[PDB]
């Protein structure tokens, strides 16, 4: 807006990044826009897809036909059978609930760390050439157009190139 | 003043998940793994329609209670649908030995062929027309269609003696009964002698029943009782009947004609024109999910029933959007 | 020379937890989730006290064994407490058909009312005073209080024929027996005839028993046996007895007067004045924890029994001074 | 003098909460919890504990069952079932606890690490990162300023100036 | 320069995780036992009771074809064929048979005691037998049972008891012969309408022969319905019969107790040892799961329906 | 750590590679490696300390009149197998996820354990290595490995080399 770009991983999510799950927002003379990290997003989608299939590759092979019938002289037997059917439902119901609960905890942390990695993947490859703002964004000490923007996104950023004037701008 | 920023996706998802640490957490995407809906309809399983008894019970059907005449011949079945308390069972009051073991036998069989094994025309030294008002077909005393009530022919009940080699090439359910009259007068009226027996022999079966003549409450307006029994006659085995009175003999056996996977489900729903791999008393389940909570008493290839109201996996990000117009 | 430091809490907690990766790790706080203690006392459940049989057994009680006369009338019960091998069961030796099915029937019922359904005064063609030393009430031959031993009245046992329409408005347990004498002499002494029967009919029950007269070892100094049977007479249904000898007929039925949730637990502990939602043979459990390890054979709303000695969740920090 | 951070160990002297700060200036020294960080955790952990305890439970169930001497297979069947469930519950419980304790302790380690970075990021060149989980200021900071660093309202642009002059020797 | 890194090796071994599949790691621990020795073995030192073609009923009744089992030592568990050939040579049934069979999944040794010697039925012929129980061409009968029949036109009441003074609990078996017709019933026992009663302190049976025509099994129409009981120590068992009794000569004192089971297999015993035996072979393992065969006997890992369970212990192998 | 593993470090699990005038070589962190081996050993034993105490003797036999009973028994044996089989599979799956992350974080810690103790004396290359701004021989190398590194010592010339 209307309020000055800048939301990073810290501060929140971006509705404007319809592209993928994790990604970059940029700001230069040419303009501003959102862009997903295809690599980071994919590794996650795969991870999460697998997580979901893991829970769903299960047992399942029936037919089983659960209904059973008993005399009025076989109440202990009926009851036995009832405790069994109940016992299994109790187990499956508890494991399921807790499984879901633990795997949701893990999933969200998984996302938080993927995004943090994307941050450090950049931080490490820029260093003194850029100021770490602290909102999950980097202010450049030099200039960087779309040619250079690709380089920082897909990890081919030339630090030795912009090494020079980054220093001169930094020292005031 | 040039800038790069690293962030994550948000959307207008309203969907909440729980975690071990946190509750009602809005996320961008979620996968429900708990099947909650059914179609409301009673359906065919693996193409086959189920054997739908209406008001009849297995005993009514296999004995051939008159009110069950619509089931004198019925095709292959997916599973058996029975009412919880069917009206037409034993028209003539009695009991059925090892009934539930029999009922369980039909949760693997999926078709009978009813073979006439002991035609009634060949009891030529006995009256076979015996019947009663409890099994009345429009006003007139009748009896179980598949059974024969042997009684004295003009002041005599000679020993009744017939066998049957199971040459049907498949395994065969044979049923029979013994009549337990209400008093000595009735026992003579019908069988002339007193202190009688019904023996049944196969290679493995050896029963011998004596009628228990006792006074007892009128069920369906009758005091007598008929206690039925059953057996699987193996292929090429013989079954012998011998009786000096009180035999309710079979006319038919039931060759177990198709095998496979069925069950009995108790419900008052009528069959409809639909398909499933999983049927429940409330309706059928179309799902790929691992759990359902619809109804424990399923038949078919079903998800694991659980006693849970919600199981939702987060797949997406924690949905924490941008203050618009950002 | 001015400084800020970021750290975490520690305390004098000694409490250890285990993790997948690590063992005996001291933490600042922990929540035990495994209930380990019981009060030691046998208690009432949901306010009601349990039916406490002492040396009697269900069969002793329902037949009305004389040594169980303290149980001729007993109020509503939470659950049933029975000894593992009760002393007073079938005073007159015998058996009880479908006994455990009957016992199981009392793990849902919680009160009987004993209704006099076939008063003995009305067997006016038979002697009803039969009894024996095995059921002796202080030296004198007696018999099961709720049963009647029919025998010949002066050289005759006419057909014994009585019925009872269950008009009590609730479902009713009726029990009866057949006497299996030791020899033909005894069978005549008592019932005149030989080759006798006892039939019992309801709308759904149809039994007919013949006495098996055989020589056999003395149990409680007796060679005869009495085989008891039972049935639930449904409301408004009738039960007919017909016998030409060997009937041990009921005087009472047992209207199932209260329904609900009980069980039978085998223990020698006596009831005491306390309360629980969960009772075990060793004592009762007051807990909100999900697991216990006290005893598998609980009755009530209980945590899941496990075979574990400790389950402790870390809630606190790794306690490292 | 002073100094134990998250690295090095715990502070008995912080009876206040779970995670927090120790400070050292001209006025003095003292411990102080981060109410925000501590709370989020207490809540998390309380929930963890309730999750494990919201379960099944609804009996009466009355587990004792009785059998003839002619029903030993039936008795045995019933025993294998009761045993089978106990084996399952017992194993799941043990392992559940074990995995959730692993997770809990890591949870605490990362909360404290966050509290560290929440500060580090908001101070930068104004302070020297000692490496024991503490920051030595390159300028001066009294209790007014101490509140600001704790509750995240620290003025970097303020002390920006003299931090530099002190740093360059 | 200093650099921080991790170990890699030429490991090929793959594991799966919730997030990832077929991930190569440096080290892994399989926790799923997959192998057995192929051999049927002794459990806790003891060899199992190995019936060959005989069945428990053949053995305890003393079917002639089972004469190799007239005496057999203590046993770990019982090995039986799935459909043993020699059971009831004379066709019939065995009341509460599976309960009896289950009784031998805790007992581990019998001693066969002669409780009612046949020499003392001196008012009856004891030599009765038939071609269904033929020992090389000649009619015989179950070795441990005695077929009482009339001695020259008379079957007086047959009346014998036995106080169990063996000091241990004792299995006693008996039968009632159900002839094919009235002619046979008289040929053998004279009288018609007969009984066999058996009394102990807790047992009270009385059987009447059901004389009926029936299909020939083993070329015979009669049947013999066997029953059994545990005579408790110092208890007495009474037999009384006016015909149709198949009486025991022997009881079986339950001589050793413990832990056995019955496993159905055609494998022969061999000279090896285990704490866990299955129909395919035995399991030597410390792992918690196996997938060999559900029907084990002994202290075994939990059977699972799984083809692989492998824990990563090492690093992600990325060389 | 970034970029991959080292076959050349046969020594342990996590460790250092160094480069100075004397030479180059690999060296494990005995401390970091051990804590892990212990952790992982425990993980494996935790899963294996279980139930187990039979005899149990699973085979049971039933009449042709006890098919419901046989079936009951079958559904039980199947039910337990289904539970154990599912739990095992998922247990393994989750604990492998955890193990690999465990390694990644141990190695990351080893990185930060160094980074924090060096700071301006060294340039963080971004491939998980540190280029020194001063010089460091094997005496000094021990110090950085086992955490006794003297920052106040090489503090001086690190600065002079850094500023061009
Ligand atoms: C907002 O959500 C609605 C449904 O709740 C959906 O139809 C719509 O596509 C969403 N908006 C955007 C921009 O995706
Ligand atoms: C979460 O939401 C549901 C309804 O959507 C509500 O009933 C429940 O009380 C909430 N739970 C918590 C822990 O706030
Ligand atoms: C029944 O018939 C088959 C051939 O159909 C024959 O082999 C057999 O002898 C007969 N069985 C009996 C018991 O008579
Ligand atoms: C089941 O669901 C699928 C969803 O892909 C649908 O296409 C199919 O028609 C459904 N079957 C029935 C009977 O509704
Ligand atoms: C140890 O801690 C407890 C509080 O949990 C306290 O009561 C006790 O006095 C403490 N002792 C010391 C020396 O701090
Ligand atoms: C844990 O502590 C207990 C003492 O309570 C001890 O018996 C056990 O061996 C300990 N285990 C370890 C790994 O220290
Ligand atoms: C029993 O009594 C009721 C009336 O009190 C009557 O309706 C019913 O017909 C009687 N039942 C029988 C089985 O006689
Ligand atoms: C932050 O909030 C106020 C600032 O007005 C201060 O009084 C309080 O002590 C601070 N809290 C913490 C935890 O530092
Ligand atoms: C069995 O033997 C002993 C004699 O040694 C005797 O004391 C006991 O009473 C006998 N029991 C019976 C039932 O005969
Ligand atoms: C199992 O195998 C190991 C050697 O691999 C051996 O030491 C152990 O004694 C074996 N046990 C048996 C019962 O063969
Ligand atoms: C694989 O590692 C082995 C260690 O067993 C080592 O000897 C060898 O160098 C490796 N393979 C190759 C081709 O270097």
């Amino acid at each position: 807006g209307l309020f000055g770009a800048i939301a990073g991983f810290i501060e929140g999510g971006w509705q404007g990044m319809v592209d993928g799950w994790y990604g970059y927002h940029h700001s230069n003379d040419q303009g501003s826009g959102y862009a997903a990290d295809k690599e980071s997003t994919q590794k996650a989608i795969d991870g999460i897809t697998n997580k979901v299939n893991s829970v769903i590759e299960k047992m399942n092979t029936q037919f089983e036909a659960v209904g059973k019938e008993f005399n009025n002289l076989e109440r202990r037997l009926e009851n036995l059978n009832k405790k069994m059917e109940d016992g299994f439902i109790d187990v499956w119901t508890y494991n399921a609930e807790l499984l879901v609960l633990m795997e949701n905890e893990r999933t969200l942390d998984f996302h938080d760390s993927n995004v943090k990695n994307l941050y450090d993947k950049v931080r490490m490859q820029l260093r003194d050439n850029a100021k770490e703002i602290g909102n999950g964004c980097f202010e450049f000490y030099h200039k960087c157009d779309d040619e250079c923007m690709n380089s920082v996104r897909n990890g081919t950023y030339d630090y030795i190139k912009y090494e020079e004037e980054s220093k001169l701008n930094r020292n005031e | 003043s040039d800038q790069i920023c690293i962030g994550y996706h948000a959307n207008n998802s309203t969907e909440k998940v729980d975690t071990i640490l946190e509750r009602n957490v809005t996320v961008t995407h979620a996968k429900n793994i708990l099947e909650k809906t059914h179609n409301g309809k009673l359906c065919r399983l693996s193409g086959i329609p189920p054997l739908e008894l209406g008001d009849c019970s297995i005993a009514g059907w296999l004995l051939g209670n008159p009110e069950c005449d619509r089931l004198l011949s019925v095709p292959e079945w997916s599973y058996i649908v029975e009412k919880e308390n069917p009206v037409n069972g034993l028209c003539y009051p009695g009991s059925f030995n090892d009934y539930e073991e029999l009922k369980h036998l039909l949760t693997s069989v999926t078709h009978f062929e009813k073979v006439k094994i002991l035609p009634r025309d060949q009891w030529t030294q006995h009256t076979t027309t015996g019947g009663s008002r409890a099994c009345a077909v429009s006003g007139n005393p009748s009896f179980f269609r598949n059974m024969v009530w042997l009684t004295k022919k003009g002041s005599n009940y000679p020993i009744a003696k017939r066998s049957y080699n199971n040459t049907s090439g498949e395994q065969m359910l044979v049923i029979w009964g013994i009549h337990h009259p209400n008093d000595d007068a009735e026992q003579r009226t019908l069988y002339q002698n007193v202190g009688t027996y019904v023996s049944v022999g196969t290679s493995t079966l050896n029963k011998r029943s004596i009628p228990e003549i006792a006074t007892r409450p009128k069920v369906n307006g009758l005091g007598g009782r008929m206690e039925f029994s059953w057996t699987l006659l193996e292929t090429w085995d013989v079954i012998n009947f011998e009786s000096t009175g009180n035999l309710i003999a079979p006319e038919y056996g039931f060759k177990i004609s198709k095998r496979g996977s069925s069950g009995i489900m108790k419900t008052e729903k009528i069959l409809e024109n639909c398909e499933t791999k999983c049927q429940t008393p409330l309706g059928a389940i179309n799902t790929t999910l691992p759990f359902h909570n619809i109804h424990p008493l399923t038949i078919g290839e079903c998800p694991k029933y659980v006693k849970s109201d919600r199981l939702i996996l987060a797949t997406g990000l924690r949905n924490v959007p941008q203050i618009e117009s950002r």
